[PDB]
């Protein structure tokens, strides 16, 4: 006869989603809201290319790793890259003072602009053309760290160093310097004539006093000498001041720090691919609608949220026979 | 089916309705067929709409995890920076999967409940006019046109129509 | 509606209950008026008291961020304390936005679910005695006094009352 | 009751049905008796048996406080680690307890929800040929022998046998 | 003829709240649980008042900076409030060894008791009311930090100094004291005669020597020169071991802890308002019955949870057409 | 006549359980999920026993307290158990440098190898059987530390030293040592005859200089001097050189590390129990199926989840009245 009947959709559907009663629940309409895949390259942000130190550390890089001179002069940058175990890197041993502390300020810079802020020529009562080692080579022939000099005697003479530099400059500058230890007191008087000597650095902030370490070490990189590394943030019109008679590792270049910013230190094995996205992660790039992802926690840019899940459908339709 | 009406006493679903999420199917005089409820539709494309924009819009601010490094005789604030990380995102993680297990249930129970609420729609109207069959349909006491079907269709249905 | 009780079947509100969130209103020999529904009422007051108590004893040890410093060499701890205080005042204010869209929802289908109780209550009672209107308002197959609307109003009436 | 049943019109419980969750109470010419649905009882030990172990599977990697000790000029981070774990294990009370208390409610509404829907399984085929009691029992137009409620009792009850 | 019906409330009220599925709702009646207003104020806390540095920072109180006589002594308080840049710390300029270590000190604290445990007129063989600095002006005047003295050489000679204080109180000691850095030798000799100088200190804890640095910095103040002041909790019944040939700049006045307790170091511009309160934020105090608010997240006192929301409304009530 | 009636169960238990709306709503079946209880006692972890310092300090263990020879020699440990306060720890009054980094590497390690690195008896130009103290006494007589030696002069002489270790093990090495600072100048000649000393200590990695800090200071177990304690990781194939003309306190013995793993370091009083478990608690051990407990935050192997509630009942069954 007449009839009226209440239904519901339905479909082919076989795409499934878990409630807390019930899992494995198929549906006539869902939403992934999980993007679960990246390009596996490393990526210009927005148009800007990343700095991708190769087997360069920035400890190598900002002191001038003479095997890595790619870097001598370097663009403004979108984040960073560093490789887990980077083979050039102090090639003289020794240390470098609040590094991390330093990487961190990284993370917070998109240019430095390399000045020389004390010429190599300007040294008139020491040798400055002599420091150089076999463990720092470039080419086969001993080199050594390319923004600062090793400051030797010059006719059995080493004069105690009165050098001062002011910031002149409207951006702050780092100044990286060093000491070296040499391994007995031979070598001591060898390089610098003066058996017991310091080196003193002074700004408005700054008052250091340095005394090289003269004593025994297990040979690395075939020495057992040790240069150790320090810098600072020279505000605009501040002046920095050195004070040495012997062990000094002077200035020559510095980094004016012209563009703060968001900015990143990525640990990636990747080089560069050749591409541009707004979501760069340290295994690869992503370029996605989804709410969230699962690719890596460190990440930078416009991005998707981390989430450590796998799977992450939500219910749009209904239930499906 | 909390509510009941879906895979309950409407055994399954529709295949021919292409038109929407719950409608009609009536077999008269004039032939059979197939109408999308556009009303019930509408309240119910605006709830996963705004459930979905609200879920992905209460998780915009999360948490960032940025890098920091320590050396050799830092292990300890290390070890705090690696777990104070790893602790919000795994909170982060908990807060997503759980609202959209209890979000998908109460979508699911939500599509059961405008099922449950058409057939009370339809079965509030034709009284006695009709005989609940039970399996979902209804069958009437009298003729009724695809005239009849409309105004049942949107919300007013004339009584005056006899009995058996 | 999630009961379609509430703005489902029943158009709307009867702005002249001054008395209560659930009632009647009827209109029988010596006249018409409203009386407040003290028991479902009850049940309901109950409800939402002890969920707002409760969403608030929830949160009374929420987190509390304590005032730390940091000099220009302590960046990273700074940062790691920066953004472990920022961590959990933003998942705090996640649970607190997100319990209250979450609850407020099942508020309003709690007062759906009451007044779809209160309707059966009634329905549950005067079988045959009545014919649902389906709008939400019930007609006697007999005159209702005003002490036979009491008896419908605190639980038990009586079949014995033939019939057309 | 947020569907009603349980409680509701249906005044309490019946002890002497060890059978299960949910089930019937007949009384016709060969005697009373209990049976438990196997049915509704099966698709309820299901959902509690997943809905106990989906809150343990959402946890089970929550947060674990490890020992880290600090001198006395190191009082900022002591304290900073100190909050941080205290922060999260503060955060994971809440998602259990409050997990527990929005569980424990879907838990009961479930079972009244399938009352509700166990009501309406016999209620949508006894349609003429019983009275709805309303106090949650049916009484029968005609004998219903014990092949009779068996038919019913698994899903397939007979329409053709006559009236009053 | 005879009906039944049943209803439910309604109303005027257009106040809304929002759920999962919909937002801006109309409801019958509702609750605001969200506190959004403070007035404004520095208030006491449960009537003990707080301790407001102005232009001073907590070391330029602490070491008694000429321009922060204002704290020369300071009742119990029950938080502190300190500028984001005061203007009145280090008037000669230097530093302050773990400085954030002993404000950190300072929130669990809320009463000191300066007392003087080395009598400025105790020194027999130095001079010690010549310590004073156009750096630390008084009213016009030379002067100097007033909880130190800067001892300088007394006939042209500088005995070495073996001073030793008991801590005989039964609460702890903040105790200070500093060592002076020249520019020259000249400036070395001029003040303290002896070219090679150091100071020692003891306790049953602490076992620190400083020797001074003489060297070229940048003018701060007017001056190259630095003070350096160091600090330690002298327990109750230990003693302070004091020895030195130059640079010393000894202790005078100290501070007994005489209430530990919870407190707080507020960053706040505000000053002084004149009111009590049971909860203080740093833009102004809260007096509400709300379980939350979105004014500040350091507070103090019984406070309502911060949340980041302008809005929380909770739905006790139901739908309104 | 005939009827038919639709009803639940229900039956006798009194438990209660919580909802949102409603608290103490008695159910026909429950399931607790809070293990509220452990046996009181410190166990073997799967079999392995912990390493129990009694009234010994992790720097007492390590450094050889003559207090604490029970631990000369320890096996393989699961956890380490110590005393909030343990009474054996620098019985030479003085410190230990990155003591809570060390503590740290321990809660990373399960074994540790004691070896003698350098003999007592290959110190031919000095006395190394006289450096004892009546702070570290042993049956009564005056002794020191079993780990390292307190070397003092020998005919009037302290020639300076020059000895080099190198670690020929597969296991890194955990290498102790001490500085020792007099009282006075008259002690420092009596134990070492020069006046003006050092020790110097280098591997790859580690570049230092110690100089004593002769100086005043308050008793402590009854002396004025200190005994200030360093150490390193030795790392295998690498090497360790001390010079020093006076003040040394040379290493002896040296600890390999022969298993890294997951440990602890347990603060409590509790003292060995005679009993096994998968789960340890610092105030007692859980055997539990229970997917949360309630007993202790910090906590060793497979364990429930911590919380910080009383109580936590799961509602299975249905509502009872
Ligand atoms: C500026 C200068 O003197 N460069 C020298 C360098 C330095 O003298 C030395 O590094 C001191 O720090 O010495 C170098 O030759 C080192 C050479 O010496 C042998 O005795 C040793 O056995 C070899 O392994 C090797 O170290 C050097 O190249 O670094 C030479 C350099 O000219
Ligand atoms: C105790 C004492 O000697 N106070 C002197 C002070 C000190 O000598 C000086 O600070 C060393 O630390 O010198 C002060 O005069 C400094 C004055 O000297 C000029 O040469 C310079 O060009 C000026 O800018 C200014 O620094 C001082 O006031 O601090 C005087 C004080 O009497
Ligand atoms: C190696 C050695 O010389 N051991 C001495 C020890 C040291 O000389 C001393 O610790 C220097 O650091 O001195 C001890 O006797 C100390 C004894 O001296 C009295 O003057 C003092 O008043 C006493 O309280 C007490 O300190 C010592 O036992 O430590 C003796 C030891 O033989
Ligand atoms: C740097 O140069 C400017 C301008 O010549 C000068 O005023 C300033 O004082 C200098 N800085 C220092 C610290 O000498
Ligand atoms: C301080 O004084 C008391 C009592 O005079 C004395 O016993 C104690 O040893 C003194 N403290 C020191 C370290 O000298
Ligand atoms: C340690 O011994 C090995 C083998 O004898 C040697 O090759 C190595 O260089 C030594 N280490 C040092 C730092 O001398």
């Amino acid at each position: 006869q007449d009839q009226i009947c209440i239904g519901y959709h339905a479909n082919n559907s076989t795409e499934q989603v878990d409630t807390i009663m019930e899992k494995n629940v198929t549906v006539t309409h869902a939403q992934d809201i999980l993007e679960k895949t990246h390009n596996g390259k490393l990526c210009d942000l927005d148009g800007v290319k990343p700095l991708i130190l190769r087997d360069c550390s920035v400890a190598g890089w900002l002191l001038g790793n003479p095997m890595c001179d790619e870097f001598i002069n370097v663009p403004e940058w979108s984040y960073i890259v560093e490789k887990a175990n980077p083979t050039n890197d102090l090639c003289y041993p020794g240390s470098f003072n609040d590094y991390e502390e330093l990487k961190y300020l990284l993370s917070r810079i998109n240019h430095f602009e390399k000045i020389q802020i004390i010429p190599k020529s300007s040294w008139s009562d020491h040798e400055a053309s002599s420091g150089v080692s076999s463990a720092c080579p470039y080419l086969g022939s001993p080199s050594f760290f390319r923004n600062v000099v090793w400051l030797i005697k010059k006719n059995s003479a080493y004069p105690t160093i009165k050098k001062s530099y002011n910031n002149t400059n409207q951006e702050d500058l780092l100044v990286l310097w060093g000491i070296h230890h040499p391994n007995d007191a031979a070598e001591q008087t060898r390089l610098y004539q003066n058996p017991t000597t310091y080196i003193s650095i002074g700004t408005s902030t700054l008052n250091q006093r340095l005394v090289p370490k003269i004593a025994t070490r297990s040979k690395v990189n075939g020495l057992s000498s040790r240069m150790e590394f320090f810098w600072t943030i020279l505000k605009p019109n501040d002046a920095i001041n050195f004070e040495s008679n012997g062990n000094f590792i002077a200035p020559e270049y510095a980094y004016k720090i012209v563009k703060k910013g968001d900015s990143a230190i990525m640990k990636s094995e990747l080089e560069y691919g050749n591409c541009n996205t707004k979501c760069q992660t340290p295994m690869g790039a992503i370029n996605s609608s989804m709410p969230f992802h699962n690719i890596h926690p460190l990440t930078i840019g416009e991005c998707p949220k981390y989430v450590k899940s796998n799977r992450l459908v939500l219910a749009t339709g209904l239930r499906n026979s | 089916g909390l509510f009941g009406a879906i895979a309950g006493f409407i055994e399954g679903g529709w295949q021919g309705m292409v038109d929407g999420w719950y409608g009609y199917h009536h077999s008269n005089e004039q032939g059979s067929g197939y109408a999308a409820d556009k009303e019930s539709t509408q309240k119910a494309i605006d709830g996963v709409t705004n459930k979905v924009n609200s879920i992905i819009d209460k998780m915009n601010t999360q948490f960032e995890a940025v890098g920091r490094e320590f050396n050799n005789l830092e292990r300890r604030i290390e070890n705090l920076n690696k777990k104070m990380e790893d602790g919000f995102l795994d909170v982060w993680t908990y807060n997503a999967e759980l609202l959209v297990l209890m979000e998908n249930e109460r979508t699911l129970d939500f599509h059961d409940s405008n099922v449950k609420n058409l057939y009370d729609k339809v079965r509030l109207q034709l009284r006695d006019n009709a005989k609940e069959l039970g399996n979902g349909c209804f069958e009437f006491y009298h003729k009724c046109d695809n005239e009849c079907m409309e105004s049942i269709r949107n919300g007013t249905y004339n009584y005056p129509q006899y009995s058996e």
